[PDB]
């Protein structure tokens, strides 16, 4: 069902620093008001949709969400990305890893680095088999449902991994909300404030007051009529 | 075989297993106008 | 059998000249290709070798007077024939076909001179 | 006013790649399951390149071979191929061709360079260097940058070949053939590209150009990993974010 | 290409002391192939690119070289007796059959 | 296309993708031999 999750899901396009400016840019963004699929990890773990890159969030209490698994049949016949996280230290394999029946977790590789109150959230895409990973970190307080708010997650990390993302599949603890959401390439405005950060954003397509204020490049309208696009 | 406006687009052509005259004409189209009033008094808009 | 066999040796004369014959069976000489090594006595082998469909020739020599492929297209047998060759050349002569690869086979005979 | 003098600054990491481990090795992969190879945090130090190569082709797209020291590259990939001459001409973006619908489909929008010389010394073999291998039928043609690795038995009917070869049924693959007095045209060749971003990002590869202090609040000509400009370097309190 | 070859003269007192045999080459040269033969009758038996055995030999073979330079190495049993090597080219014509004498008794 | 014997295929009518889908009112064949270095005179603007 719809909620009213405004602004969610909206990362930075680029890595040009930015601020006290209004953009407008094309990019694979998440939809406004858009659906986006609600996973339980008590007592859901379905195989979905890449598309042209994905928006990731969880909110977690535990360290439930340790590694991401990309590829296409996860049978061993290709190389497939292992992200295991034990103790304080990020290892990194692409291997052609044999994994048990059913993965789960416990309470020919070419890039290998060894070194609810809290949500995490991260994008993952592959650009001409580029394994772009950004992030950003921030506190909430809220379990029940859909975080209610805005956060947009820079880049950190750079793995050239060279797999093409068709799939991919999160990892349930059995004895963890996290979020899913898709990219869709829609223009949007992003306001940066003083110190760089974009705090909102307008979808362009969302509805024809959406349309008139990505038209006028401003977040407030005054009083009138306008002539904003064309119906075909 | 071909017919031309007076812009020199295409008007009609013969197509080639039966021999008929077709007119082409663009698909449906037109303007969108919205009437709203300012977002400091209301988030309802109506639209023309 | 897939068989190289050596057919009409040379023998012993005054004269200087000498004649060998080869012969193949198991395959068609259209079909793959045979190679042709000389041993002098008491040294190292010397080499011609030719690699072909059919009627192809190819030929490196320090000496080529006289000196053509000799062969009778019918699978029967190849040939060579020299005025000297008694005194200069062919203790002992070898035939050899080759393939792609791994598949290469020898065949030895013995010319008295 | 004007600039009285320059400033030069790079990052103080050197050591060799080095090329010989991409360009001089030997017996690289056939034209399909090609492989990508990374290079990062190291000397560019082309001049040995320029000094030793008699490489029978060079030719650069967005970039020219003078203006190319004093360059930091963001990532380098190196990929490496066995190829016949026609597929040399084949290789530029935009043509039609065997290679450009089945194999290594590359794009126009490219600011690489491609490298081409001809090997025939080594690669050609008496007999036929069978080992270089090629695909001669696919339902569709590939994107640009990736690779197939698969056999699926080609069917030229209405009828099914039940994956097996018989009545119009082929299997998909071939071998290349090279000899001694090879067609100058066919003859094998060696072919290596490379690909990169030029701008705003982060870089490791820098050109062999040595640093200088620099002098503040004086009008000076500044290279900061090529970026070229006249001005005043003045202390901020912008808080930038490490990929900034 | 010439090709030149340089073998000991040696008196053993057990197997498992190690042999090589070495080739060297008037030009660069990309393939070669790999051959034994024993001493009275010469039949002609191969190992070849990669250095892959043929059928019919031990399995302890295993061979890698370098420009201008080629090496294969050998340990143990009838090799002592058996072994007399040639080394030759087939990357360009004329293919020079190379010559040398070896022996171990 | 398939055919392999062809050293080259420059166009300067209609791109070399195009020729699947378009189709044309009328062929002609010209066919004579040249020396090979008079190829690049086979040209608009080039002399010989
Ligand atoms: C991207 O990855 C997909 C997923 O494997 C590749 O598409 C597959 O291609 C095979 C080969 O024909 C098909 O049999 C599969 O049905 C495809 N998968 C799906 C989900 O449709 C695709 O080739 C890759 N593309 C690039 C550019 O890497
Ligand atoms: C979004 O999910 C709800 C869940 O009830 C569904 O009814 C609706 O059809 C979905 N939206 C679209 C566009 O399908
Ligand atoms: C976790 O511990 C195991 C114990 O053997 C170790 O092998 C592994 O490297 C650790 N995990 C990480 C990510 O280092
Ligand atoms: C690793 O890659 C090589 C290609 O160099 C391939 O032959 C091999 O099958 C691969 N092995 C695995 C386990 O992926
Ligand atoms: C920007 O950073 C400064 C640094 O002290 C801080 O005072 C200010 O509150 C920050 N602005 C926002 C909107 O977080
Ligand atoms: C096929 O072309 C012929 C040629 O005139 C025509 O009579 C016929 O209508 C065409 N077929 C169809 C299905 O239109
Ligand atoms: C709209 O509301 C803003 C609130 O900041 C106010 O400043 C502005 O004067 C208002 N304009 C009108 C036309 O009421
Ligand atoms: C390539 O390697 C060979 C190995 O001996 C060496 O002689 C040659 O100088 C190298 N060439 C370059 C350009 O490094």
């Amino acid at each position: 069902a719809y909620t009213n999750s405004f602004t969610r899901g909206v990362y930075y396009p680029d890595k040009v620093f930015r601020s006290s400016v209004l953009h407008s840019t094309q990019d694979l963004f998440l939809p406004f008001f858009s659906n986006v699929t609600w996973f339980h990890a008590i007592h859901d773990n379905p195989v979905l949709p890449f598309n042209d890159g994905v928006y990731f969030a969880s909110t977690e209490k535990s360290n439930i969400i340790r590694g991401w698994i990309f590829g296409t049949t996860l049978d061993s016949k290709t190389q497939s990305l292992l992200i295991v996280n034990n103790a304080t230290n990020v290892v990194i394999k692409v291997c052609e890893f044999q994994f048990c029946n059913d993965p789960f977790l416990g309470v020919n590789c070419t890039f290998e680095y060894v070194s609810f109150k809290n949500l995490r959230e991260f994008v993952f895409k592959n650009i001409d088999g580029y394994f772009k990973i950004y992030s950003k970190h921030t506190p909430i307080n809220l379990v029940r449902d859909l975080p209610q708010g805005f956060s947009a997650l820079e880049p950190l990390v750079d793995l050239p991994i060279g797999i093409n993302i068709t799939r991919f599949q999160t990892l349930l603890a059995l004895h963890a909300a996290y979020y899913v959401g898709y990219l869709q390439p829609r223009t949007f405005l992003l306001k940066y404030n003083e110190n760089g950060t974009i705090t909102d954003a307008v979808d362009c397509a969302l509805d024809p007051l959406s349309e008139t204020k990505c038209t006028l490049k401003s977040f407030t309208v005054e009083k009138g009529i306008y002539q904003t696009s064309n119906f075909r | 075989q071909f017919g031309r406006d007076i812009a020199d687009t295409t008007d009609a052509v013969r197509d080639p297993q039966t021999l008929e005259i077709l007119d082409i004409t663009p698909c449906s189209f037109g303007g969108v106008s919205v009437i709203t009033p300012g977002t400091n008094t209301s988030n309802q808009v109506a639209v023309l | 059998q897939v068989q190289l066999k050596e057919s009409g040796p040379g023998l012993v004369a005054p004269s200087q000249s000498l004649s060998i014959t080869c012969t193949v069976s198991g395959f068609s000489l259209t079909r793959y290709g045979v190679h042709w090594v000389r041993q002098p006595p008491g040294k190292g082998l010397e080499w011609l070798g030719v690699i072909w469909a059919d009627g192809s020739t190819y030929y490196n020599s320090a000496l080529m007077s006289r000196l053509s492929i000799s062969k009778d297209n019918s699978k029967s047998q190849v040939f060579l024939n020299m005025n000297s060759l008694q005194t200069d050349d062919t203790a002992k002569y070898y035939c050899a076909r080759d393939g792609r690869g791994y598949d290469d086979y020898w065949g030895q005979g013995t010319t008295l001179t | 006013v004007q600039p009285t003098e320059s400033i030069v600054r790079f990052p103080n990491i050197t050591n060799l790649c080095p090329f010989g481990e991409v360009f001089n090795a030997t017996r690289f992969a056939s034209v399909y399951a090609w492989n990508r190879k990374r290079i990062s945090n190291c000397v560019a130090d082309y001049s040995v390149l320029y000094n030793s190569a008699s490489f029978s082709t060079f030719k650069c797209y967005g970039v020219s071979p003078t203006k190319l020291n004093d360059l930091c590259f963001t990532n380098v990939y190196a990929d490496s191929f066995v190829i016949r001459g026609d597929e040399v001409r084949q290789i530029a973006p935009g043509q039609t061709g065997k290679i450009a619908d089945y194999n290594y489909k590359l794009p126009d929008d490219f600011t690489g360079c491609v490298i081409a010389w001809n090997s025939n010394n080594l690669d050609s073999k008496v007999g036929g260097n069978y080992n270089y291998l090629y695909r001669l039928f696919r339902k569709s043609n590939l994107k640009p940058f990736e690779r197939d690795i698969s056999t699926e038995i080609y069917q030229a009917g209405s009828t099914p070949c039940n994956g097996v070869e018989g009545f119009n049924c082929y299997f998909p693959l071939q071998s290349y053939g090279f000899q001694p007095t090879n067609g100058v045209g066919y003859q094998p060749y060696r072919v290596v590209v490379l690909s990169f971003e030029l701008l705003h990002a982060p870089a490791t590869v820098c050109g062999p150009k040595k640093s200088t202090n620099l002098v503040k609040n004086k009008c000076v000509n500044f290279n900061f990993n090529g970026l070229t400009g006249t001005g005043v370097l003045t202390e901020s309190n912008k808080k930038f974010l490490p990929f900034q | 290409q010439i090709v030149l070859t340089q073998s000991p003269a040696i008196m053993s007192a057990s197997p498992g002391e190690k042999v090589t045999m070495t080739c060297s080459a008037s030009s660069t040269v990309s393939f070669i192939y790999w051959y034994q033969q024993k001493p009275g009758s010469s039949p002609r038996l191969l190992i070849y690119d990669t250095s892959n055995p043929a059928s019919g030999v031990p399995v302890r073979f295993s061979g890698s070289g370098c420009g201008t330079s080629y090496y294969l190495t050998i340990s143990r049993m009838e090799a002592e007796d058996a072994a007399t090597y040639y080394c030759q080219q087939w990357n360009t014509y004329p293919l020079t059959f190379g010559a040398g004498t070896k022996l171990e008794l």
